[PDB]
């Protein structure tokens, strides 16, 4: 299952 | 042998033309099985893999609605962006983010990793301590700066040795049947004349899975891996993989040379000659 | 950066007239990725062709398939067409059955 990203 | 899982995911802008474009796709090994493209009718992370059809219908809303957030997200830093790179709201630009996923044989994770590029260099990345990260200009340094702050790091670390290897286990305990499967290379030589009495030799190897594999050239037991010619590894439509590779020799002495295919689903390399 | 794509086409089995294979354009080492993939036969678009596989390499650059099923003859020709930014003018490249 995925990943929920940060903000860069 | 070893398994992976990884994500890539890509975001483009399209000004004039709407919202940017997102895409994230998901591999086992070298074969896709989950994505999600936001210029679908109606978005959702849709099975691209037989086997997924496991997974009960909480997955995919669950799956769904962080795809949806990685859109929204992305659309933001494609803005700040162009902020730190003092650049005009007028040109596309693109966001790539590959993460990811690999075990050993028994399960057990052996490497993880997380890197960003912006327009096609590479931005940020996570090293290899999974502790750290590493910036390729100062726009990076200010995103550095920010997940650290944040602590990002723990977060993904986290995720890459946990979620990512108990997921990656699971997927190929139902897909087993496809993914830890050996479909044997075919192989055969083609030939083709040339000017100047020379002659090209094409060696091809078809159906095959996995997709590592080794062809080769010889004559007189060296390895004309200097003068060969070939292409990646390729997809052939059905989950196989396809793969050529040629030399050119002189007219009337074609019997000299020899093919070599290596395959782990070749007990013995095949060997083969026009 | 951009990077002119290297456009690849190729059956699934050998070529054998009445015999049911798949049709593939594999499209790969490109940069920006926007772009336009259709495939060919006897000049004509094919309907709902499928795309999948995308990826990109160590570079960053894209990759991407486009195939579809198919049952050749010994009239019927393949071709897949694209268009990209690094390349003024579309690009064809037709299946040679004989490669
Ligand atoms: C792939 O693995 C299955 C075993 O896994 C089955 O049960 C769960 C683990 C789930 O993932 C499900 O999707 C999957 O089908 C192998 O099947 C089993 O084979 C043994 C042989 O000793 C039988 O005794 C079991 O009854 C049988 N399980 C089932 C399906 O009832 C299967 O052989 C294997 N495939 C191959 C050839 O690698
Ligand atoms: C940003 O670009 C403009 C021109 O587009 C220039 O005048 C200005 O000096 C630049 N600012 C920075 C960040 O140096």
């Amino acid at each position: 299952r995925g990943y929920v990203y940060q903000g860069l | 042998g070893p398994h992976s899982l990884r994500y890539f995911v890509t975001a483009v802008s399209r000004p004039g033309l709407g919202e940017p474009r997102f895409i994230s796709v998901g591999y086992v090994d070298n074969t896709e099985f989950v994505r999600f493209d936001s210029d679908a009718e109606n978005p959702r992370y849709e099975p691209r893999a037989r086997w997924m059809e496991q997974e009960g219908p909480e997955y995919w809303e669950r799956e769904t609605q962080k795809a949806k957030g990685n859109e929204q997200s992305f659309r933001v830093d494609l803005r700040t962006l162009l902020g730190y790179y003092n650049q005009s709201k007028g040109g596309s630009h693109t966001i790539q983010v590959i993460s990811g996923c690999e075990v050993g044989s028994d399960g057990r994770l052996l490497r993880g990793y997380q890197q960003y590029a912006y327009d096609g260099c590479d931005y940020i990345a996570l090293n290899e301590d999974l502790k750290t990260w590493t910036a390729a200009d100062m726009a990076a340094l200010i995103t550095k700066h920010k997940w650290e702050q944040a602590g990002e790091a723990e977060r993904l670390r986290a995720y890459l040795e946990g979620t990512c290897v108990e997921w990656l286990r699971r997927y190929l305990k139902n897909g087993n049947a496809t993914l830890l499967r050996t479909d044997s290379p075919k192989a055969h030589v083609t030939h083709h004349s040339r000017p100047e009495d020379k002659v090209t030799l094409r060696c091809w190897a078809l159906g095959f899975y996995p997709a590592d594999i080794t062809l080769t050239w010889q004559l007189n037991g060296e390895e004309l891996i200097q003068d060969m010619e070939l292409v990646e590894t390729r997809p052939a439509g059905d989950g196989t993989f396809q793969k050529w590779a040629s030399v050119v020799v002189p007219l009337g002495k074609e019997q000299y040379y020899t093919c070599h295919v290596y395959h782990q689903g070749l007990p013995e390399p095949l060997t083969l000659r026009w | 950066i951009q990077k002119t794509p290297q456009i690849q086409v190729y059956s699934r089995h050998p070529p054998e007239n009445g015999k049911p294979n798949i049709l593939n354009c594999y499209v790969t080492q490109f940069h920006p990725p926007h772009i336009e993939i259709q495939m060919l036969k006897n000049g004509k678009k094919i309907p709902k062709v499928e795309m999948s596989d995308m990826s990109f390499s160590k570079d960053w650059s894209f990759y991407i398939l486009a195939h579809t099923e198919f049952t050749p003859t010994e009239t019927d020709t393949y071709a897949c067409r694209v268009k990209h930014d690094s390349m003024a003018e579309p690009k064809t490249v037709y299946w040679d059955r004989d490669m």
